[PDB]
């Protein structure tokens, strides 16, 4: 069978919430954290990276990792910690295109991008739908003239949230 | 976990007679029984509705006058039951069966000084707490072992809760297994506080922990067996103060462990001088007082070591405690 | 502010590398500055002869099944 | 018809699908114009329940009845020749299309009584214990409403309540 | 397939399918294939293998089924049904695993 | 107590209907 | 938009898409119309919907008249749930009513009214004083 | 109610004329058929777009196998640039019925999927397809020439 799980990068836990998931399959979960971490000492700690165990008969696992969250790259890009209370009733983030465009450049490799074999406008397409839906909206040109107001604003939001 | 809530209203009261000056019937009263073989479940499935009314008061007719009293709406609950209001206040407690206590009073009747007409009743919403803890109440960490001891304990019970520790005198004394004492109770009041609610009518209280300590998480803190016993006393502090009062015991479980003797011996270092060590902790996490233990065993799960010991030292302080009192 | 404009950290995933710098408007192709960055459009603006069309079609008639079956 | 056969040779089953005798509409129907076979034959209005002939053609070997999506017929002539089927069956004129029994079944020794025409099932009736006035008086039903419009020779139409 | 998939692959060793492709006496023998290589029913046993060979030599539409117990089934899809093929495939796994068993 | 008309009372009152409607186009000359 | 207030034949779609029809006759008066003006505008939203009256202001209503008619973009399901409970609000038996249904069966009536067969019709038996029928019949009765 | 009046009201019933053909039975006149359709004149124009361009098709029976051993054979071909279409056969039908591939209309049976190409990668996509033995090549067509199994592994040689 094949598994997906979320797991922070460099941060695998023998403990929750893959332990019994692992220990039902057999799984060694010890040689998973460490192959797990193995892996993604390059990548930065606490980075989502999706994981994908494959089962065999005789509890045999052959670990994967995929590209980062593309919620992950708006909230890195746009500089905020945690995504809006809300959706389309309040702006939490600000990026651009070519920021879209630089995260695509690099979410395209993945294993559903390799295997779907799609143009960057619709990776483009499906970023920008889901910034929408992190709230982070999205504008053809920008400026640090505006960006600082909209940080502050954004900034004062979450002291009044905090 | 059987909080409940009903909405009752008074009936108003009766039309009373202008010309010859008749009153009406006063409005029926609402009111709360107790009586056995029927729970709380029981009442919210008779009636899905939680509505209660009671009678209309009769009007003022002129074959009789002053008309007689609408009939009082009667609610059967189970003994042990707490009333509270929907601000919390306890209206009151019903212990045995018959008791009955007057929640929403029916409106008065049509009096010339309301120009007959029959005033409204009382429109209350009640809440019921049919929750009359055990005389023992077991409080532990997650996995601290509560359901294995309850398990070990009892001749046969499932160990995933409420059981009887058996005697010679074939007296049984009433344990209660409460599971999920740490979901957050620092920061979910809202349902780790339940537990504290429902431990609160225990008159002798019985802390697990484990030697091992406790550690929710890679990413969290490691809490000794020390840690989780402050913890716990400081939660307890912040829950109810009036709750220390209550005699408690300390059992340290898991001695099956290669280290638990060492671990064992550290933990009573420290439990005979905490002062050395409270100022480990946060001005938070540091407890208004610290609770005194009347006995402190070490218990295994698996090997069956102490039980019987620590059921033993259970019967004589219960005992100590009755003739005190 | 003057972070986030300059350079975006999302990019670079590696602790070793930097941040990439932001590109100028004109080195990007043009087909990137031409996407819906406000509301989808709806089944009047799209076209018939387009598949986004039937595609918004099939998933309004399944939100409506969803919404018929939620009261049953 | 089509039949399956099957031969046992050298521990080797082998089973083939043959054709005997493939029924066929017969050509030059009458009026190819109508739409329904009833309409293309001139048979509305011109069967009873009778008629095993006609009834026959449109049943499955074990009693059941054809998919009007498979029969081509129209929705009224096909209720028809339902309710036809039903009334034959009941009346037993349908000797060699008996439901499938389950091995080890042996139905018991259950009252023989003729009957024809019977618009219900048998086991669905509840006794008329109190028949009622004259004007109000309740009466059995015998036929089918779905065959009034059948061409009668005689006088009286045809009664459908006893 | 569910059907096929709960009876499982027991005793089942090998199924090989022939069909033409230009004939028109093909779409049962098609609905066999793709029940049989349905991914429930094969992830029952992996150890059973299926395969389909297609010819223009203009045979007529049949599947060979060896079993673990050397038994062989042949099965023409010319003028036989898919559910009648599955229901003698079906009942011939049975017999099979009953027998094996 | 209901009372219902039936099929040759039907007959009965068409044919008087007919016959006078025959009297109405012989008192029009 | 919303429907202007009310101080103290019609049964055909002129302008609306869907109308609340009333299946019996009734008296209409201040208070249910400012009622059910109260409710419609409650239950409405003005920038894409609008409803029109048909009832005259204070009133005498028959069956089939369409009193209260709506408009807009929207679909049969999007106004029933209201117009339902406006129909069951209403003093007398009423239904939410779609041109699609009424205008069939409006013109299947009037076919079926065309198309009678019969030689012989209440009408012609009352004003020709056949059978002498009109010895058993209300005077009201030749026109009614 | 009199008798007299009730005898009245129902000889002055409504009775319906009777047609002496039905109009079900009798033969339905030839209608238009429908103006136009938003899926169906896509579909026709997305066929008739990849027949042109696409030198290469493959029309094979689309098994019921896994989501993601699918994805991953349709990225296999994608490495060679393979497209994998699929189209309802019973939209497939009558534009196969009228065109240049007439005698391709038998072949579209069942589920059916097309791997069709601009590059004919004969020998990728048959060593591709080889990796599951299950997979039947129905038929195929290159160069606007109707070929088998055989023959694309013969052009593939
Ligand atoms: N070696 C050893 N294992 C023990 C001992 N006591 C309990 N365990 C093990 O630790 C686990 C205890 O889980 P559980 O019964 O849920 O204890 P719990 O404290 O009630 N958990 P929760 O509070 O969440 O309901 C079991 O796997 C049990 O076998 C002990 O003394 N020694
Ligand atoms: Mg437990
Ligand atoms: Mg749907």
């Amino acid at each position: 069978a094949m598994p997906g799980p979320p797991l922070g990068p460099v941060l695998g836990q023998r403990g929750v919430s893959i332990n019994q998931f692992c220990k039902e399959f057999n799984e060694r979960t010890k040689d998973i954290k460490e192959g797990i971490p193995l892996p993604t000492k390059i990548l930065v700690k606490p980075d989502r990276t999706f994981e994908i165990k494959i089962g065999q008969p005789t509890v045999s696992y052959f670990l994967k990792a995929a590209a980062g969250i593309e919620k992950g790259a708006r909230q890195t890009g746009k500089e905020v910690a945690g995504l809006v209370t809300l959706k389309h009733v309040y702006e939490i983030a600000r990026i651009k295109a070519q920021d879209e465009a630089f995260a695509l450049q690099d979410v395209p490799l993945s294993s559903v991008v390799r295997s779907i074999i799609g143009s960057a406008r619709s990776l483009g397409i499906r970023v920008v739908k889901d910034l929408s839906s992190e709230e982070l909206a999205a504008f053809q040109k920008e400026r640090a003239i505006f960006l600082a107001a909209q940080k502050e604003a954004d900034l004062a939001a979450q002291e009044e949230a905090a | 976990i059987d909080k409940l809530r009903l909405f009752t209203r008074g009936g108003s009261g009766g039309m009373g007679y202008p010309r010859l000056g008749g009153e009406g019937g006063k409005g029926g009263d609402v009111w709360v029984v107790a009586q056995n073989r029927m729970t709380l479940k029981q009442l919210k499935d008779r009636y899905p509705r939680k509505r209660f009314v009671a009678g209309v008061g009769a009007n003022s007719k002129i074959s009789a006058l002053k008309g007689s009293k609408g009939k009082d709406c009667e609610i059967p609950v189970p003994v042990g039951i707490s009333v509270t209001d929907e601000n919390g206040k306890i209206i009151g407690e019903l212990n045995k069966e018959n008791d009955r206590i007057l929640v929403a009073q029916g409106g008065l009747g049509g009096k010339l000084l309301t120009n007959f007409l029959p005033l409204k009743g009382q429109k209350r919403i009640i809440h019921l707490d049919l929750k009359l803890i055990a005389d023992v109440g077991l409080v532990g960490f997650p996995n601290a072992g509560k359901s294995s001891l309850l398990s070990c304990v009892s001749h046969a019970k499932p160990a995933i809760e409420l059981g009887k520790i058996m005697y010679s005198d074939f007296k049984q004394i009433s344990v209660a297994d409460l599971p999920g004492l740490i979901e957050g109770a620092h920061m979910n009041k809202g349902m780790g506080h339940k537990f504290l609610k429902h431990i609160e009518r225990t008159r002798q209280l019985l802390f697990v922990v484990d030697i091992s300590g406790f550690q929710l998480s890679s990413h969290t803190q490691y809490r000794t067996a020390f840690e989780t016993i402050i913890l716990l006393t400081k939660e307890l502090e912040l829950y109810k103060e009036e709750l220390q009062t209550k005699p408690a015991l300390l059992a340290v479980n898991k001695m099956d462990l290669p280290d638990a003797q060492d671990k064992f011996h550290e933990l009573m270092s420290q439990l005979q001088n905490p002062k050395d060590f409270l100022h480990l902790f946060e001005k938070n996490m540091i407890p208004e007082r610290t609770v005194e233990f009347q006995h402190i065993i070490p218990i295994s799960a698996v090997t069956g070591e102490g039980i019987e010991e620590l059921k033993n030292c259970i019967r004589k302080s219960l005992d100590e405690q009755a003739n005190q009192e | 502010a003057t972070k986030r404009l300059f350079g975006a950290t999302r990019t670079w995933a590696g602790w070793g590398a930097w941040e990439l710098l932001n590109p100028a408007t004109s080195g990007r192709l043009l087909a990137r500055d031409y996407a819906k960055k406000p509301v989808m459009k709806g089944a009047k603006s799209g076209k018939g002869a387009v598949t986004s069309e039937a595609l918004k079609d099939p998933d309004v008639c399944t939100d409506p099944v969803q919404l018929t079956t939620y009261a049953m | 018809f089509r039949e399956v056969v099957e031969t046992q040779e050298g521990k080797t089953t082998i089973i083939e699908g043959r054709i005997t005798a493939t029924p066929k509409e017969s050509p030059n129907p009458p009026n190819p114009s109508g739409q329904c076979p009833i309409c293309r034959w001139n048979l509305k209005h011109k069967y009873n329940y009778d008629d095993v002939l006609l009834l026959s053609q449109f049943i499955r070997p074990h009693g059941g009845m054809l998919p009007r999506k498979i029969t081509g017929l129209c929705q009224e002539e096909h209720r028809k020749i339902e309710e036809c089927v039903k009334m034959a069956h009941r009346a037993g004129l349908l000797p060699n299309h008996r439901p499938r029994l389950p091995e080890g079944v042996v139905p018991k020794s259950k009252p023989q009584l003729n009957r024809y025409l019977t618009r219900w099932a048998p086991g669905s009736v509840k006794p008329i214990y109190k028949k009622g006035p004259r004007w109000n008086r309740v009466r059995m039903p015998v036929g089918s409403p779905l065959l009034r419009d059948n061409v009668c020779y005689s006088r009286t139409p045809w009664k459908l309540y006893h | 397939a569910a059907a096929l998939a709960r009876l499982g692959l027991r005793p089942v060793k090998q199924v090989r399918v022939q069909f033409c492709p230009f004939e028109k006496n093909v779409e049962s023998t098609r609905t066999f294939l793709q029940t049989v290589s349905s991914e429930k029913v094969r992830s029952t046993n992996l150890n059973c293998s299926v395969i389909a060979d297609v010819r223009h030599d203009g045979s007529e539409p049949c599947v060979d089924v060896l079993f673990g117990d050397g038994h062989r089934l042949i099965m023409r899809g010319a003028h036989l049904t898919a559910l009648e093929m599955l229901t003698a495939f079906a009942s011939h796994i049975r017999a099979r695993d009953a027998a094996g068993s | 107590r209901p009372r219902f008309v039936s099929l040759r009372a039907k007959q009965n009152m068409i044919r008087r209907l007919e016959i006078e409607a025959e009297n109405h186009y012989w008192l029009s000359m | 938009a919303l429907l202007p207030a009310s101080a103290g034949a019609t049964e055909f779609t002129e302008g609306n898409f869907a109308i609340l029809a009333l299946g019996g006759g009734y008296l209409h008066w201040g208070h249910f119309e400012m009622m059910r003006l109260t409710i419609n505008r409650s239950m409405d939203p003005k920038n894409m919907f609008a409803i029109w009256r048909v009832p005259a202001p204070f009133t005498p209503v028959k069956a089939g008249r369409l009193v209260v008619e709506m408009g807009g973009r929207c679909e049969f399901e999007e106004v029933q749930g209201f117009l339902d409970q406006v129909a069951h609000k209403l003093p007398f038996a009423a239904k939410a009513v779609s041109r699609g249904t009424l205008e069939k069966m409006r013109k299947d009536q009037e076919e079926r009214e065309r198309n009678n067969q019969n030689p012989w019709t209440f009408e012609r038996i009352a004003t020709a004083n056949m059978l002498g029928i009109r010895k058993v019949l209300s005077p009201y009765d030749l026109t009614h | 109610m009199h008798f007299q009046r009730q005898k009245l009201m129902a000889v002055t019933e409504y009775i319906p004329p009777k047609p002496a053909i039905h109009p079900s039975c009798l033969p339905s006149p030839p209608s238009p058929p429908q103006e136009e359709i938003g899926l169906i004149r896509l579909l026709r124009r997305e066929i008739a777009a990849v027949f042109q361009d696409n030198r290469m098709i493959a029309v094979c029976q689309n098994v019921a196998l896994s989501a993601e051993d699918k994805l991953l054979m349709r990225h296999q071909l994608r490495k060679h640039k393979i497209l994998m279409k699929v189209f309802p056969n019973q939209v497939l039908k009558p534009f196969l019925e009228d065109s240049k591939y007439q005698n391709l209309l038998p072949l579209f049976v069942g589920h059916n999927m097309l791997l069709v190409s601009e590059e004919p990668k004969v020998k990728e996509m048959v060593r591709i397809l080889r990796t599951v033995p299950f997979l039947p090549l129905l038929g195929g067509c290159i160069d606007d020439t109707i070929l088998s199994r055989q023959g694309f592994i013969n052009y593939s040689k």
